[PDB]
């Protein structure tokens, strides 16, 4: 009934709300095409009230009222989180920190500045080749979290492929570059002020090491959406009942 | 024609095609084709079409009769001295990322795309006004163009004014000294005297251009906003192209047109339309990305402080009765220019705070171009005071590449989204 | 029998060389192990007299006389190419310009800068991203490449995901992407005194549209090996040889 | 608990100071004390090493004490020779530690040169015990980064601002005459103590007999073989900006006796045939020894510095005057010598590279330079262009404080060490 579509660089996200309050919600990726994400994502939903849509493909797609990433996370989170004031959102190609009012509403924020855009597709990349076949509870431990270069995923790349070159461990390696980016948003989250509690969010959020090491670093508690893909898309759909 | 002044300039003609050839579609979605834009825009809609063409022929045929065409980069080189002998004095800072990667030849990539672009140019031989250029004229800025001079002058011969870095007394007595050197090096070079007629002649020709922008800046703090601010971009671009006499009376002509809107409450957004301030860098012609993308998304830029905007035209020379009087009263009015090279800079700060008055801003962008340190460092402080007096504070950098539009739509929108 | 073994940040490759002075080679994976790939590589090749290691996993490979990719790369190419003086090589992670005299002997070299790494492996993952369902046969028949920034891989990936979002053409982009890789390079094959002819090797010159906008960029006659994959491994056989 | 009581007192922060130094001895341990052949001397420095943030601090601290004061400082321009006059001691503090990056980057754009962002994260995390026990920071109005800096770490501690000017001409150098004697000013306010010839002296020459030892060290670097290695005279010409003037030129001096014994005797560090390196741009602070660490693994053997950490520090002596008006004078022409980058043009620069090349017998110049560092990293076009016009081998390397970029690095010097074999 109420719609939204969070058309990401990465992922696209659908959120449905129905009559009754509740709602549904599908991702799929991407594939640089948010067109066809979105048409794919809509096929066989129903008859459609409102539509908001978000992200990068929201340029692009010809129907629906058109809301920034920034404003439906904060709604979205604001939903399932209305006592927390600050939303960390890692996605693929874009950080966001974001500060809500008790309604919601975008009281401040911060993104990425063009040297730290990609951290998240980098982490993805680069897990795939190095594999993870250990499991995530054991990077939290390490003796040897090598450090390594936060100036972007560029430089950090390099390193990755010397500190291997050179015979050091895969997991070593991995534990390194979620330190790394945990220490880089960790002080990214307190650009807008040091928050009592954080929501972190986005499929950033979905790698447990990550959201445990950012914890640590910040000295604060950070909450996690029992689903991150979504919750801007929940946003967007919010505003489009809303409106 | 147009080709054969290029040929005699020994321009890369192939290159140069290849930089104009996307650049009539871009103005045409970023201009021609934007409704509501005043009548009086006509004249520098055909400068634009025309860009490497008339002004280029003049320039050549001053040199013909004697003249000399002087290349500077920065508002601090005293535009009233040269033009005082009847030599141009034109602005070259660089726009285009087509010429970057040409400048990095000889630079490094991690440098402002301004120095970079300018650079490449001259080396390609792909811009006109730098082909036709005696002289280029450097000052003591950033770092990147200091010792770029060094490189360039292999080139073109540059002159480096040493411009100091505070505004205490001994700093505005060295500048003076600069400036009478500088003097002495016109004089040389066209073989015209300064007396006290040329160079009230010149400052009174360059206030007339000063003046004129002033006007067109005042105008913008109507409501409705009588003009969009990329058109005024625009025209501050071709402030250091055009004929400052022939610019100033168009750009004179256009006040009249926006007096009448303003008097009917015409307007070219509606009254509930975010009122956007800008601060930073200069924004050389085309570099028209930032402007294109705040009033696509439904703002309107109201104010540019920047020394392609406010910084430019904001200070006019006092009249004196002497040469000497008047090369102090021109050492003076350049030091008036609050640039982030200078240490402390807190006049820039209250220059903005103070725009943000009397423009009746919704939200300031401060935008500043990659890798220049002077005004990327300085953006901390400033967001500082702004954030403590709760004026909405956007940073934005970027480079000339001009396909980051995502990024900077999605920095941009939600600033607008979170103003409103 | 004589080997080379250049273990590069993306390929491993071994060239072995006979008595005769036929050569055989042979390619694999690096997968960010070097070793493996090394060990995996020399397996069951019989044995070797002699062996020269090049490439990031040379030091980690605790065998042969130990030589850097610039040297083993000009001794390779000048087998193939003895009266060309320039050699531009582009791998997975460094791009490389290399001057020699008419005896094969290197006089000077250039390798990219920090924020230039990882040009290749950029190209391999977007042109996997984007797939290429084009043909190769396309990309020169462009008419609308789009200008991609030239800083780095982390800027242009931005450019990227901003074009495909509102629609451009992944022709376009991808074409765009070359072309600006040729201007970049072909500058940087300059770095040293302007060539009359150029050698352009490595797995960079497989890519044919690369070839061809690179040669048009430098306006002068280049020439690529029959295998630009192995002529620095052949270096290294052709070094082992010799030592 | 000395030092740790000496840090709480000074406001350090104990967690984040124990983690920053908890990894320094394993590497000092890797790059120095199990590195064979040095010489004996070396005793002392790595000694300072071991307790790098104790005697020293104590010293300054207890300075502080008796009504004397501790000015930091960042360029050899600031002339110590002032401060030290009136009995203050003068520190040099530019940052070469990735630790503390992220912090400046709070307040520092994070495409900056990596020795302004980390000394400004050192103080704002107070990391650092002699950032923490001075008074004041002398900045200059260098490069663009550290001039913008300053007005941010102002706010932290104050900012005495020295404006060098941009030329070395007639109008320069009365400029710049006039902002020492400004200072000279400040530091008598500051201190209480009015110079005078005796004292102004005296400050000379104990600056002077630090830099004459460093000069001393740097000339026996020209014998072939080697007697020392580069890395150590680097650590040694770092820690001349922290340790007391008086002690380190004596251990300097010894240091240099036992290196005429080993070049009596044809004793070296490296063969014979090893490549000799110069090193030439950037300052190196302490820790930052990757590039020498890197050459001289390689099988190099650097020889010279033409750095601010090296060269420039100590090329220049001040020449005797007979009053106080003479001396500042001279102090001001003495520290106008140095030809930094951020001078146009910056010709002498050139003439010191090719005199060392020759006068310390060099086989490759590799010319390194910090991330981001536009006033040397533009430079480093025209003097590998002369350097080629010459042929003399020329590398222009570049890098920031992060420590893993090993395998870029040595491929790049390695290949160059195998082409001036
Ligand atoms: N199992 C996983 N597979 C893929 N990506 C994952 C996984 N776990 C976490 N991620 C992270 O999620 C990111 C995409 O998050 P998302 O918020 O959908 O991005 P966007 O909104 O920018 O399209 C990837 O870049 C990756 O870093
Ligand atoms: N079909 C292909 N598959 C993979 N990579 C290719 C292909 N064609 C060209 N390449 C290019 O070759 C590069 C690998 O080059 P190579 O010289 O093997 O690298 P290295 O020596 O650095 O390990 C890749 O990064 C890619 O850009
Ligand atoms: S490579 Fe890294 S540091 Fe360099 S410009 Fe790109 S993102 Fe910035
Ligand atoms: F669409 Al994204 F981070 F790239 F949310
Ligand atoms: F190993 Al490479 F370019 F990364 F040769
Ligand atoms: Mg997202
Ligand atoms: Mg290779």
């Amino acid at each position: 009934m109420f719609a939204g579509l969070d058309l990401g660089s990465t992922n696209s996200k659908l959120v449905i709300i129905k009559e009754d309050g509740s709602y549904t919600f599908k991702v799929v990726p991407t594939r640089y095409e948010p067109v066809k994400a979105g048409e794919l994502l809509l096929k066989n939903t129903g008859e459609i009230r409102n539509l908001v849509v978000t992200g990068y493909g929201r340029v692009a797609f010809n129907r629906g009222k058109v809301v920034t990433e920034i404003t439906c996370q904060a709604r979205g989170c604001h939903e399932l989180f209305p006592e927390v004031d600050y939303i960390l959102d890692l996605g693929g190609q874009d950080a966001k920190i974001i500060k809500k009012d008790g309604q919601g509403r975008v009281v401040n924020f911060l993104m990425n500045d063009k040297c730290a855009a990609g951290t998240g597709r980098f982490l993805e990349i680069i897990l795939t080749a190095i594999g993870d076949d250990y499991r995530d509870e054991d990077l939290i431990n390490e003796e040897n979290a090598v450090p390594i270069n936060s100036m972007c995923t560029v430089f950090a790349e390099s390193e990755v492929i010397s500190l291997l070159a050179r015979g050091t461990s895969k997991r070593a390696v991995i534990a390194g570059l979620f330190k790394t980016t945990a220490k880089r948003l960790a002080k990214f989250a307190e650009s807008l002020g040091k928050p009592r509690k954080l929501i972190f969010t986005g499929g950033g959020a979905k790698y447990p090491a990550l959201r445990l090491f950012l914890q640590k670093e910040m000295g604060v508690e950070v909450v996690v959406p029992p689903e991150p893909s979504v919750t801007a898309a929940l946003g967007a759909a919010l505003i489009a009942r809303e409106t | 024609d147009n080709r054969e002044l290029w040929k005699v300039l020994n321009v890369d003609l192939e290159k140069h095609d290849e930089f104009l050839a996307p650049v009539p579609a871009v103005y045409r979605e970023l201009f021609l084709n934007r409704p509501n834009r005043p009548r009086a825009m006509a004249y520098f809609d055909a400068v634009v079409g025309d860009i490497h063409g008339i002004r280029v022929h003049e320039l050549y045929n001053l040199k013909q009769e004697g003249k000399k065409v002087f290349a500077t980069f920065c508002v601090y080189v005293p535009e009233e001295i040269i033009n005082a002998t009847g030599s141009a004095c034109i602005g070259l800072c660089g726009g285009a990322q087509y010429t970057v990667p040409a400048g990095e030849t000889v630079l490094p990539r991690n440098l402002c795309p301004l120095i970079k672009s300018a650079m490449g140019f001259k080396i390609e031989r792909i811009c006109p006004y730098f082909q036709v250029a005696d002289y280029v004229v450097g000052e003591t800025t950033c770092d990147g163009k200091k010792k770029a001079w060094e490189i360039l002058n292999e080139y073109i011969p540059v002159y480096v004014m040493e411009l100091p870095q505070k505004k205490e007394e001994r700093d505005r007595k060295f500048w003076e000294e600069e400036i009478k050197d500088f003097a002495q090096f016109v004089e040389e070079k066209t073989g015209v005297k300064l007396n006290a007629e040329n160079l009230r002649a010149g400052i009174e020709k360059i206030n007339k251009k000063r003046k004129a922008l002033k006007r067109l800046s005042d105008l913008r703090k109507h409501n409705p906003a009588p003009i969009h601010g990329l058109d005024v971009l625009l025209i501050n671009q071709l402030a250091f192209f055009d004929d400052p006499e022939r610019f100033a009376t168009k750009v004179n002509e256009l006040c009249d047109e926006l007096e009448e809107r303003v008097a009917k409450g015409e307007g070219v957004v509606s009254k509930d339309a975010p009122r956007i301030l800008i601060t930073g860098t200069p924004q050389p012609i085309p570099h028209w990305k930032i402007h294109a993308l705040i009033e696509g998304a439904g703002g309107v830029v109201v104010g540019e402080e920047t020394c392609i905007g406010e910084r430019y035209f904001k200070d006019l020379v006092e009249p004196a009765a002497d040469v000497e009087g008047m090369l102090k009263n021109i050492a003076a009015r350049s030091l008036k220019v609050n640039c982030a090279c200078f240490t402390p800079n807190t006049g820039r700060l209250e220059d903005i705070l103070s725009m943000v008055q009397k423009l009746q801003v919704d939200g300031v962008i401060h935008y500043s171009l990659q890798f220049c340190q002077p005004y990327g460092v300085e953006s901390y402080l400033v967001g500082r005071e702004l954030e403590r007096r709760n004026i909405p504070f956007l940073k934005l950098e970027s480079d000339f590449s001009e396909e980051d539009q995502g990024q900077l739509k999605t920095r941009i929108e939600a600033f607008l989204e979170m103003i409103k």
